[PDB]
Formats: C-alpha cells, structure tokens, sequence
C-alpha cells in the first residue's frame, strides 16, 4: 500500500473515532480522497467520495475531510455494524492509477 | 424540463454507479428537478470513485 | 393491546419496511411513542424512543415518526440480524400508565 | 464544569437505564462536553422510556 493509515482501534459505542491517512503530492496532495468499507464477508463498498461526500444512503454519521497531504475519515456515534476495515482511495499521477492505503480496522467493543 | 432529461439519461448510463445510488440520485431529481446540475456533478463524481474499486 | 399495530411481514434483505401503529387522543395524540424489539429468545429492549430517538449503540438504518393519533418504525437496508418481534410502547393519559401494541413479526426472506 | 460534571452524575444516578446506555451517553459526554445539556435530555427520556418495560 502506498498510502500511510493509522492503526487500528478498538472503541465503544457512541465512541468518535478518526481513520486517517498520509500520502505524497503525487496522489493526495493532487488528488481526491474516496473511503471504502469493509464490513466482515461482504463486498468493498465506497462510503465517501470526493473528500468530503457522502455515497447515497450512507449515514452522515461519516464525515470526510483532505489537508496537504493527508485526509481522514471521522465516524460518529459509533456503533456495532460500523465494524469493519476502512480504506483510503486516491489517484495517483505517477503511478498513473489507483492507490489505497492498507487498511484500518474499527472493532466495536 | 430538456436540461433535467438530460441529467436523467446521462446518470442511467454511467457505468460505474450501482442500482441504489442511480436511484438515489434519479429520486434526488425527481424530489427537486432544480437540484439537477448539483445531482448531475455528484454522480459524475462517484462513478469515477466507483472505478477505485474495480482496482481495490 | 390499546394501540393497533400493522400486520405481521416478511419482507428481503435490503428492503425498506416500515411498522406503523394507531392509538387515540390520550395516547399517542399527546405522548411520544417509543419502539422495543424482541429478537427470539432474547428479553425485550428498547430501541428507539421519544418518537425518533435512537438507544446508543442501535443502528440508524432504524427512524421512526410520529403523526397525530399514528407513528411508524421504518427499517431501512433490512438485514437478516432484524427479525424480531417489535412492539410500540406509549404513556396513556386516561389509564394513567403504560399501552402497548399487540406486535409486529418482522421476518426476513 | 459544574454543568457537564452535574449531567455526568445524574446519568449515573438515572434508575431505569441499563449499563450499555448509560455507558452510551457517558461516552457522548465525554467526546463534546458542551453537548451536556442534550446529552442529560436524550438520557432523562431514555430513562422515561425505559420504564415501560417494567410494565410490559
């Protein structure tokens, strides 16, 4: 993975937690960031696209946001179907193509 | 409502989209065709997210 | 049961079903309803209250309303983990205390 | 503060909530402070709620 996220976490509901990720001029710093959830033994489905929207139907409890180099994913309230891996997605102009981060895990407690 | 067709057939054809956010979409038109331009950016936006997960 | 709840349903995953009850003036014309869910076997729990109000730690694929003498529980993106029995729950000014509805099967195909 | 230490206390001390909703709110408390006063409302009514359960 070419992009940078931070660890997983455990964390109760109610709890806010931030996903973020780090990445380099070449993708995040010129690029915007989309998130990807991965819920246990199901498809990758995209939650947030363009930084900072919404996919339809997902709950606004998510919230996106991009800075330099950098981006996060910030879920509130958080609850137990929110257990899952979270991904970050970008562009990449060097690589020509899609780069990701590897992978968050939120473990609802 | 040309420009508004317009949007509706353009967000049907994007090949990225899955059913639910076509729908969703082509309902945000439909509860205010007015918002149509807006609609029609976003869906544009999200089927190119869509393709990140071609890649994924 | 006071209050009258839809019929039982059975409905696929990914629907969209919606629970709807009927009650009178000093029920729900002037007190907020709430929602227990009773998964089979389980004790009942609350899960939404005061109309629209989510318990912490249930998920928001779960809204509910409340219009005149009538209120509604819909579940959105229905899921397997949903079947449940679920009853409305609201404060009767004429009895001075609890009514409550006869159930609503949700089953899911 | 006074306020939001007062809420944290009374949530404690509602009767009728089980430990995951307290627990719930408390956790609400704790991420926004000056979320007290809607915090303490959403627990009194879940509190009130809770209460039809000792009838059903």
């Amino acid at each position: 993975p070419v992009l940078t996220q931070s660890p997983s976490v455990s964390a109760a509901p109610r709890q806010r937690v931030t996903i973020s990720v780090s990445g380099s001029n070449s993708n995040i710093g010129s690029n915007t960031v989309n998130w990807i959830q991965q819920l246990p033994g199901r498809a990758p489905e995209l939650l947030m696209y363009d930084d900072d929207l919404l996919a339809p139907g997902v709950s606004d409890r998510f919230s996106g946001s991009r800075s330099g180099t950098s981006a996060s994913l910030t879920i509130s309230g958080l609850q137990s179907e929110d257990e899952a891996d979270y991904y970050a997605a970008t562009w990449d102009d060097s690589l020509n193509g899609w780069v990701f981060g590897g992978g968050t895990k939120v473990t609802v407690l | 409502n040309k420009d508004q067709q317009s949007a509706f057939y353009e967000i049907l054809n994007m090949p990225n989209l899955n059913e639910a956010q076509r729908n969703g979409f082509i309902q945000s038109l439909k509860d205010d065709p007015s918002q149509s331009t807006n609609v029609l950016g976003e869906a544009k936006k999200l089927n190119k997210a869509q393709a990140s997960l071609k890649s994924f």
